[PDB]
């Protein structure tokens, strides 16, 4: 659980303090979402069942279309600017 | 220990030669199709071609990342060796989710093109290597989905397990159309001259080609041609030998890669072939290829597999 | 049958033109008054707060989830009866509030998001349907594209979403990682006990409520409601806010909760002041839901929280409804409009309304009325009721929380009346064309239940302890 | 040119345009929609007349619902 | 008529893969004692594999017979520890 | 029922059965003989095989301890039909199980030494393969002509048993 | 022979050593490559625990798809970023210093039951004991993982993965519904 | 939904304890389950190994102060080509 | 030690070997784009991820016999109204000015 909990908590304080760019934001929630699945996975093989299983092929699919949703999202930010800035949106 | 170092020397030894003499076989076949010598030669001197200018292309010039993306680029075309077989049950490491690996290094191969761009950068050559790289995930969708509708018969991510189901009857031969569409497919995954808008470390892109060619040409063999087989055989052995012994086994494994490397080798003259005879494509007649025209195909093969399954009893048993 | 309308409309919108969306959105609107119409008898199905586990211990279908399935539809019709129809005929009026192509499409992709968490019973299906509809929000709000602040809007909602719906699946995992089961029900009242889960069932809840607006990160939420568009608005303040606290309210994992009535207390404190100096309408306005967003948290904190709820979030349905339909309206009258996503921005613009029109006064002096508990009206016993179970089950000092609370945000409720009857300069003595029929029966309709709800007051409680108990 | 007559305004006529002019898009759908309207009326007919479903297989030890008549045998 | 020397590249790139193959399955025999090899293995197979190891005694998979087990083979059998997985 | 780790490590325990359970002639059959001779320890001992899963069933929980008696006595007779096997058919039993040894132990590759090894222990200790919850009007599938599924080689021995076999007339 | 015993150890301080190389990097694009070194460190450990079939699912959707998302968005945008620079972050030090210590004690105090608050924390550490595995025949196909996955999803719960279908729906009508500026 | 499927379609390691809990819950009146709580933590204890590691910790602590160590038939380790080599 | 392990450790040496004897021998020394590029790769991803939704449903196709697969059809044909969707609203086509709109002359 270690693993999960140190990309968690190092991606989320990655997430808050940052000042430079947009992508980071993006890459760090994405990372949490890792997190979350090296917590759940274990916890999967240590009981012995797929349940957890279950609900981490679900989440895949939905940091997948969360993904694909934030970058339309970024490329609407863009579109009537000129260049993202660098304190943020 | 000794026993597998041999053999994985025998192997990497094997596939490093042979993708190295495709390189003197491009050469000479589209010699002769518009009637040329083209080169001299290609012997056991024929290596020292491609020998000789692989060691001169590493005498031009070149104007950290750099370094990565041709090294990743050709250990990801180099690692999928393992997966194929070569003959029944003989892999170089053995693993039931084959085609997950296969799969998943298909998709570990697009990395490349995306960090070839970055280096020596201009507007328009970063616009060109976008390019390159969005045909390259568009054609991957429909490689995927195929590997989808070859297992749907198989049920199973193990490969000398599709090969010892195919033993009854190829499944390249009811599913013919798929044949076609996956050599489109597949000279697609590559940037050849039907589909090479967008050419039209360089020592790594040159090798790690035509090692894509060669085992994207190994992904056909397997899954929809006869991988090993051509046919029973049964009957001849039962002639020639008496008993089970190392020559016995030298024989029919001397038979089963031959009937491999057949594959292989007229799949890898078709490449070329399809080279030579036609004119390249606008990116736009590309994407759409791929997405508004093909792929409606590849939903509808996608619902008649399974339905004619339904129609019988007719479900893969695990 | 909302994916009977889904599955249908979008190979329909695919199809249609530009100019085809406004009679698209009229012919969806008719489609679900006829689904409230011709199949509300499902009601019998419950008799004596019978249950019905659908799916396979997966869905949850009960009285009190049918009760809040049957409001959003409500909602929606009046919601959808906007962009159908045009406020007037002219140049300006087609020009403002005009519906993008795939609007009509995210708006019910949301409230089948919304309906699956009120309906759900597994963890799944929770955090499947807080994803459908996050999304629903992200791309009602991104929709506007051609909008400064609509964008900045959604990205930022973006991210905030993002951590707390990181956070709730955290405590998802938390408490699959202490026990085997994702259902509630796994709990019975023997776990509690003997286990300590409060932690786990406090973060669950917190990664909803912090959604919502639980008041130290209340901040990001008015900024969104103030940037979007001034119709995206009602939606993206109506549902949310529902469908999620009908789903905490239908299963009452926080009790006792010492986190949630700190943060009760503070909502009701930093609402009911933030609401005080401010000068831009939707501001007022989404502090006004902040409060009452706050009046929630409480009867979350309750047991048996289903009269109290359930009145209350009809009457708050009913009265937020009215009162941008409200402001919708008065932009005929003012002098200067800006900013043509958001036409009227500031409540200094909406000054001597009343000489203008009266009756448009009159209906917001009776909503305006009903957000501070008038007793006549509808609005008052929804406090009325939240404090008969505030007492009733122990909470003094959030009882005298509340009534302050309640008594400081008058002071910006009747700013807007304030304002508005007030001497102008300039009346208007013709209008040459006058607004649309139907869209200004329903504002009439909206405030002759508010003003006339206590009527049957009696006949609703008889109802209710019939098919709750 | 040839332009689209509608399918509202003559189907089979309309059919017969799209088999032309967008056959990437009728033969398209139309091997997709092959599947699921033949199983749903080509399935009956197989069971009746060409061959029954067959015999599911074990998945784990089969008990039987018995109460352990004494066995004899085997004892030393 | 046909061209030679275009054939030679095939010619060998064919004899190469043909030569590569009959020493892997030669090599493959020769590790298992002039078996072939197991090339879809169940967990159940897994199982009976390592018991098959236990009973023949070290050699891989022998295949002895017999009418009962040794006398060592009732204490030979082993589990598994395996390490906390943090 | 879990496959094992990152870093497993195997241990044994030199330890002994400790006061009351009596010894036992365990199987000492590798995985082509037993599984060679599957049908028939399965046609014989049928109802022990039975009341020791029963017994393990109705013991919820007691389980491993409860039915030490009953495990005993499946041991006993597997033991018994596989030294009747030996005595009775090893050439032909050897046969079937040198040709199951190669083809992956698939039972698909096996059909010649099969035959001739059911013959022969049908004719002498007289238990007979049957595939149950298999309805009539379905063929089993190990006594069909041309089947679909042929194996890569028939194993040398058993063609020429078989071929023998067919000239004695005992086949 | 026990060389190979600390595997999980060593991928779990390689996390965290990749981790600081993403919050600390010059180029955008050098922390999205150091992030998919953070996938395959986390597949290697999802190999190593158990699970083979997973590994290759994270390398085929996360450093496959998302990833050249990624690197795409990347590459066709223009993006400003400063530097890791004392002067502008090392005002948020005191504050990381309290979050880090308490972030990380209270995500491992609950795997634990007692009501202590000491011995809470105290069982997410004392756990050096070596589980037993034993060898059940009872299971008689291969019945991997990825069957179990598909007989879950398509019997026991059909509902996830029908609203899911609606999910990636949405996942495709959005992007469209953006980005395109119909007429 | 998914409540006691194994990695293999099976059941889980702790479902014999959770189905007796189960039947214990299933006949007792709700505030009458105190007397079902043996069950539970029976339940608990299969899940998390706590009062198991608990008195393995005390077993080892009065193990491992002794300076004549162990004295009982020890347990052998091996390595992995060497199951049954002997 | 098996037969697996060396080559996709041995690889990536060969790949070193390669790349040193370059560094050994070798010689040293924003535009705009379309909404169809950015939009391929974009909603590349949910057509990607339905194919791993479809990857357990391929293993397991005989246990979830009748009822597993009205189940898949209907997620394929729920899928399927997305993809008309994309199709019937010109999403990938990229258009261009070069038509003169085809007006006629029209005089006084
Ligand atoms: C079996 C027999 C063989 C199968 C039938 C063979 C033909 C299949 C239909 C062909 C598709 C129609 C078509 O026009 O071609 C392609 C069509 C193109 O049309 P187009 O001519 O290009 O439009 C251009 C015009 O300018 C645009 O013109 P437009 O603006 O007029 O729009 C055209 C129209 C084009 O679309 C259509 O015309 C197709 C509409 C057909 C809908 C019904 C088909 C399913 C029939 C089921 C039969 C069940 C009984 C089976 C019993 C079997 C027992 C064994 O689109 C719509 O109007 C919207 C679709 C409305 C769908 C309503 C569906 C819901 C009600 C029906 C189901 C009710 C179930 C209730 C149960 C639930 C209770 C809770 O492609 C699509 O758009 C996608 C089709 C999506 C189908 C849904
Ligand atoms: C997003 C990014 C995701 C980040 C993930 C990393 C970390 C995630 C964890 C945080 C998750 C979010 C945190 C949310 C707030 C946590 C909620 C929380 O406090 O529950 C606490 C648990 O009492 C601890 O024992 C709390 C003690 C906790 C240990 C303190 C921390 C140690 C710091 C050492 C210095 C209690 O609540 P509660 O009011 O119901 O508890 C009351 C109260 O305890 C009793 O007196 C009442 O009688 C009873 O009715 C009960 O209801
Ligand atoms: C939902 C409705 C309610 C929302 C709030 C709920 C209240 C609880 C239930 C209320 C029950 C509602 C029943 C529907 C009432 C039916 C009804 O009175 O005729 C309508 C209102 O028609 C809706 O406006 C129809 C209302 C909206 C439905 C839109 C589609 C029809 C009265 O317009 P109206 O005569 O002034 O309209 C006149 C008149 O038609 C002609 O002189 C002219 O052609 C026209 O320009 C206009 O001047
Ligand atoms: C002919 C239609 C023309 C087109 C009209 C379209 C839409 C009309 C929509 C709404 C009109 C108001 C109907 C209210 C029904 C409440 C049912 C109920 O009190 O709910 C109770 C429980 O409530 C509660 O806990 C508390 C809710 C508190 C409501 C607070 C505001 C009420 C004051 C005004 C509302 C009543 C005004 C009556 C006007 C004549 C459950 O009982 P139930 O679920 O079986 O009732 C529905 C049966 N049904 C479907 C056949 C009608
Ligand atoms: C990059 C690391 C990502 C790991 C990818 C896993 C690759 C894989 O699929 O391994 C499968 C293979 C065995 O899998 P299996 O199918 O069960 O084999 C059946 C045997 N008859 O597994 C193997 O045989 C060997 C596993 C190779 C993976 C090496 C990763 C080691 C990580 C060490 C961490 C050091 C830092
Ligand atoms: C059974 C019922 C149904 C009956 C119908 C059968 C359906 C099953 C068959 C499925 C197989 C489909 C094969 C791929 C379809 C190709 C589509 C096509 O060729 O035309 C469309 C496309 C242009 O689109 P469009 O705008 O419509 O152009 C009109 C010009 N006529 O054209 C293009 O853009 C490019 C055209 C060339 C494509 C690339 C060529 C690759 C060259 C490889 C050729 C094969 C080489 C074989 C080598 C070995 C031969 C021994
Ligand atoms: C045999 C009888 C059944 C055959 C029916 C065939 C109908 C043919 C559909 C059709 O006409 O497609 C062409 C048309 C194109 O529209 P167009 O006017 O050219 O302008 C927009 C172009 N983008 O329409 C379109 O826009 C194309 C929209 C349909 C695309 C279908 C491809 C998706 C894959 C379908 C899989 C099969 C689904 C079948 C349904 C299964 C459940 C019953």
């Amino acid at each position: 659980m270690f693993i999960g909990t140190i990309i968690l908590v190092l991606s989320f304080l990655g997430f808050v303090f940052n000042r430079r760019n947009i992508i980071l934001a993006f890459i760090c929630l994405e990372t949490m979402l890792l997190g979350i699945n090296l917590i759940l996975l274990r916890n999967s093989v240590l009981f012995d069942d797929i349940s957890g299983s279950l609900f981490a092929i679900v989440i895949i699919i939905l940091a997948g279309v969360e993904s694909a949703i934030g970058l339309s999202l970024l490329v609407s930010y863009y579109r009537l600017r000129g260049v993202i800035n660098s304190y943020g949106i | 220990m000794i026993i597998n170092i041999v053999e994985i020397l025998i192997f990497l030894v094997c596939v490093l030669f042979s993708v190295a003499y495709l390189t003197v076989a491009e050469r000479k076949t589209l010699a002769y199709m518009q009637r040329r010598l083209g080169p001299n030669f290609v012997g056991y001197y024929g290596l020292l071609q491609a020998f000789a200018d692989a060691v001169k292309l590493l005498l031009k010039e070149i104007v950290i990342i750099l370094v990565i993306s041709p090294l990743i680029t050709l250990i990801t075309a180099l690692i999928g060796w393992v997966v194929i077989p070569l003959g029944p049950g003989i892999t170089l490491g053995e693993l039931n989710l084959g085609i997950l690996f296969s799969l998943a290094i298909g998709s570990l191969g697009v990395f490349g093109s995306l960090l070839s761009g970055w280096s020596s950068n201009s507007k328009y050559s970063l616009l060109g290597s976008i390019r390159s790289t969005a045909q390259l995930i568009s054609y991957e969708l429909i490689l995927t989905s195929i590997f989808i509708i070859i297992i749907m018969f198989v049920s199973s991510l193990n490969i000398t397990t599709i090969i010892e189901t195919q033993r009854v009857v190829w499944y390249c031969i009811p599913l013919l159309p798929l044949l076609l569409i996956f050599f489109i497919a597949s000279v697609a995954e590559t940037a050849r001259p039907p589909f090479d808008l967008t050419e039209s470390p360089f020592v790594f892109f040159f090798l790690a080609e035509y090692s894509n060619i060669i085992l994207i040409s190994a992904f056909n063999g397997y899954l929809l041609l006869g991988g090993y087989l051509s046919f029973n055989y049964s009957y001849l052995f039962n002639i020639l030998f008496n008993d089970y012994s190392y020559v016995s086994f030298l024989f029919e494994g001397l038979i089963n890669s031959s009937a491999y490397a057949i594959k292989l080798v007229f799949l890898m003259f078709s490449f070329i072939w399809v080279r030579a005879a036609f004119p390249r494509f606008t990116y736009d007649n590309l994407i759409n290829f791929c997405w508004i025209i093909l792929l409606p195909l590849l939903f509808g093969i996608f619902l008649i597999i399974p339905s004619t399954l339904y129609i019988f009893d007719s479900f893969p048993t695990l | 049958m909302l994916i009977l309308a889904i599955i249908s409309l979008i190979t329909f919108v695919s199809m249609s033109k530009l100019s085809d969306n406004r009679a698209i959105i009229r012919l969806i609107n008719i489609y679900l008054i006829l689904v409230l119409v011709l199949d509300s008898f499902l009601y019998l199905l419950f008799l004596n707060n019978q249950t019905y586990t659908v799916m396979g211990e997966l869905l949850i279908f009960n009285s009190f989830t049918f009760y809040i399935d049957m409001l959003i539809y409500f909602i929606m019709i009046v919601i959808s009866s906007l962009y159908g129809y045009n406020l007037y005929n002219n140049n300006l009026y087609k020009t403002l509030f005009e519906p993008k192509k795939e609007l009509i499409i995210l708006f019910l992709i949301n409230i089948l998001g919304a309906l699956l968490i009120v309906h759900s019973n597994d963890f799944i299906t929770l955090f499947v349907a807080i994803e459908l509809q996050s999304y629903s929000i992200y791309l009602i709000t991104a929709i506007y594209n051609s909008s400064y602040k609509a964008s900045k809007a959604s990205m930022l909602y973006f991210f905030m979403g993002g951590i707390l719906s990181i956070l709730i699946a955290y405590s998802i995992n938390t408490y699959y990682s202490v026990l085997n089961s994702y259902t509630l029900h796994s709990l019975d009242s023997l776990i509690i006990n003997t286990l300590d889960l409060n932690l786990i069932l406090i973060a669950l809840s917190l990664g909803l409520l912090f959604k919502i607006g639980i008041a130290p990160l209340h901040k990001w939420l008015i900024s969104i409601y103030e940037n979007t568009p001034i119709l995206i608005t009602i939606y993206i303040s109506l549902i949310p806010k529902i469908s999620i606290l009908s789903y905490l309210v239908l299963s009452n994992i926080s009790i006792n909760s010492l986190v949630i009535s700190i943060l009760a207390i503070l909502t009701l404190l930093v609402g009911s002041v933030g609401g005080l100096l401010q000068i831009k309408i939707k501001r007022l306005l989404a502090f006004s839901g902040l409060t009452n967003a706050g009046y929630m948290m409480l009867l979350l904190l309750l047991n048996n929280n289903e009269f109290s709820y359930l009145y209350y979030i009809t009457q708050y349905s009913i009265s937020h409804l009215a009162i941008f339909m409200i402001i919708i309206f008065s932009i005929y009258y003012i002098n200067y409009i800006n900013n043509q996503y958001n036409p009227i921005i500031y409540v200094n613009q909406l000054k001597g309304l009343i000489h203008d029109n009266a009756y448009l006064v009159l209906s917001m002096a009776i909503v305006v009325f009903s957000f501070i508990g008038i007793p006549p009206l509808l609005g008052f016993f929804g406090k009325l009721n939240i404090l008969m179970s505030i007492l009733n089950n122990g909470y003094y000092f959030i009882s005298i929380v509340l009534i302050v609370a309640s008594l400081i945000s008058a002071l910006y409720y009747l700013y807007l009346l304030n304002v508005s009857i007030q001497d102008k300069n300039n009346i208007l003595i013709n209008s040459n064309e006058t607004v649309s029929s139907v869209l200004s029966y329903i504002l009439s309709s909206l405030i002759i239940l508010i003003t006339f709800g206590f009527i049957y007051n009696s006949l609703i409680i008889d109802i209710f302890n019939v098919y709750f108990n | 040119i040839n332009a689209n007559p509608g399918f509202w305004n003559g189907p089979f006529r309309y059919l017969r345009w799209s088999a032309h002019n967008r056959p990437h898009l009728f033969f398209a759908f139309a091997i997709g929609i092959a599947g699921p309207v033949a199983a749903l009326t080509l399935t009956p007919l197989r069971r009746k007349y060409l061959y029954p479903d067959h015999s599911p297989l074990p998945q784990s030890y089969p008990l039987p619902q018995r109460a352990r008549e004494g066995l004899t045998g085997f004892d030393d | 008529a046909i061209p030679f020397e275009a054939l030679l590249p095939y010619g060998i790139i064919f004899g190469l893969l043909t030569a590569g193959g009959g020493a892997m399955q030669v090599l493959h025999v020769y590790r298992n004692g002039g078996v072939r090899d197991r090339f879809a293995i169940d967990q159940w197979d897994s199982q009976m594999m390592e018991r098959d190891l236990r009973l023949n005694g070290g050699q891989g998979r022998k295949q002895v017979d017999q009418a009962t087990a040794p006398e060592a083979f009732k204490h030979n059998h082993v589990w598994k520890s395996e390490r906390p997985l943090i | 029922p879990r496959e094992a780790a990152a870093h497993w490590v195997p241990f044994e325990d030199k330890a002994n059965m400790p006061d009351n359970v009596p010894d036992v002639v365990e199987v000492g059959a590798t995985s082509a003989p037993l599984l060679s001779a599957s049908y028939f320890i399965g046609a014989k001992c049928k109802p022990y095989n039975d009341d020791f899963m029963l017994c393990r069933e109705e013991s919820q929980g007691s389980g491993a301890i409860d039915c030490l008696k009953e495990g005993r006595r499946v041991t006993r007779c597997a033991v018994s039909v596989i030294e009747d096997i030996n005595k009775s058919c090893l050439d032909e039993f050897r046969l079937h199980w040198q040709c199951l040894e190669q083809n992956n132990h698939q039972l698909s590759g096996c059909r010649k030494a099969e035959a001739l090894l059911n013959k022969c222990v049908f004719t002498k200790l007289n238990l007979e393969k049957k595939i149950p919850g298999l309805r009539p009007d379905e063929e089993p599938v190990f006594l069909k002509k041309d089947p679909w599924i042929k194996p890569a080689v028939d194993d040398f021995k058993s063609v020429r048993a078989y071929a023998e076999a067919k000239k004695n007339g005992t086949l | 022979m026990y060389l190979t015993y600390y595997f999980i150890e060593i991928t779990i301080f390689l996390a965290i050593l990749c981790t600081i190389f993403i919050i600390s990097a010059k180029n955008p694009m050098v922390s999205i490559l150091y992030m998919i070194a953070l996938f395959v460190i986390a597949a290697m450990y999802l190999y190593l625990i158990g699970l083979g079939i997973f590994s290759l699912l994270y390398i085929m959707i996360y450093i496959g798809a998302i990833a050249v998302l990624f690197l795409f968005i990347i590459t066709l945008l223009d993006i400003n970023s400063t530097e890791l620079s004392v002067k502008s972050n090392i005002r948020d030090l005191p504050l990381v210093l309290i979050s880090l210590i308490v972030l990380t004690i209270s995500g491992l105090m609950i795997y634990s039951n007692d009501s202590i608050l000491i011995n809470k924390l105290l069982e997410a550490f004392g756990n050096d004991y070596n589980t037993i595995i034993t060898q059940d025949w009872f299971n008689i196909e291969n019945t991997t993982l990825l069957t179990t996955i598909g007989n879950v999803l398509l019997t026991n719960n059909a509902f996830i993965l029908l609203v899911l279908a609606i999910v990636l729906l949405l996942g495709i009508i959005g992007p469209i519904s953006i980005t395109m500026k119909h007429k | 939904t998914a409540a006691g499927i194994s990695l293999t379609g099976g059941r889980n390691r702790c479902f014999s304890e959770w189905q007796s809990f189960m039947h214990c819950t299933a006949k007792t009146d709700a505030k009458s389950r105190a007397q079902c709580l043996p069950n539970f933590e029976d339940y608990m204890e299969c899940l998390h190994h706590t009062k198991e590691k608990a008195r393995l910790r005390e077993i080892e602590s009065v193990l491992k102060q002794k300076k004549e160590g162990l004295e009982a038939p020890p347990v052998k380790v091996i390595p992995v080509k060497a199951i049954g080599l002997v | 030690m098996n037969t697996f392990i060396i080559f996709i450790i041995l690889i990536p040496i060969v790949g070193f070997a390669l790349l040193a004897v370059n560094i050994l021998l070798a010689v040293y020394k924003r535009l705009a784009f379309n909404a169809a590029f950015i939009l391929v790769a974009i909603l590349f991803l949910p057509f990607d991820l339905e194919i791993s939704t479809l990857l357990p449903y391929v293993m397991s196709i005989y246990l979830v016999s009748n009822y597993g697969f009205t189940i898949v059809l209907l997620f394929l044909l729920i899928l399927i109204i997305g993809f008309v969707y994309e199709i019937n609203t010109n999403a990938l086509k990229i258009n261009k000015h070069n038509k003169p709109n085809t007006d006629s002359l029209i005089y006084k």
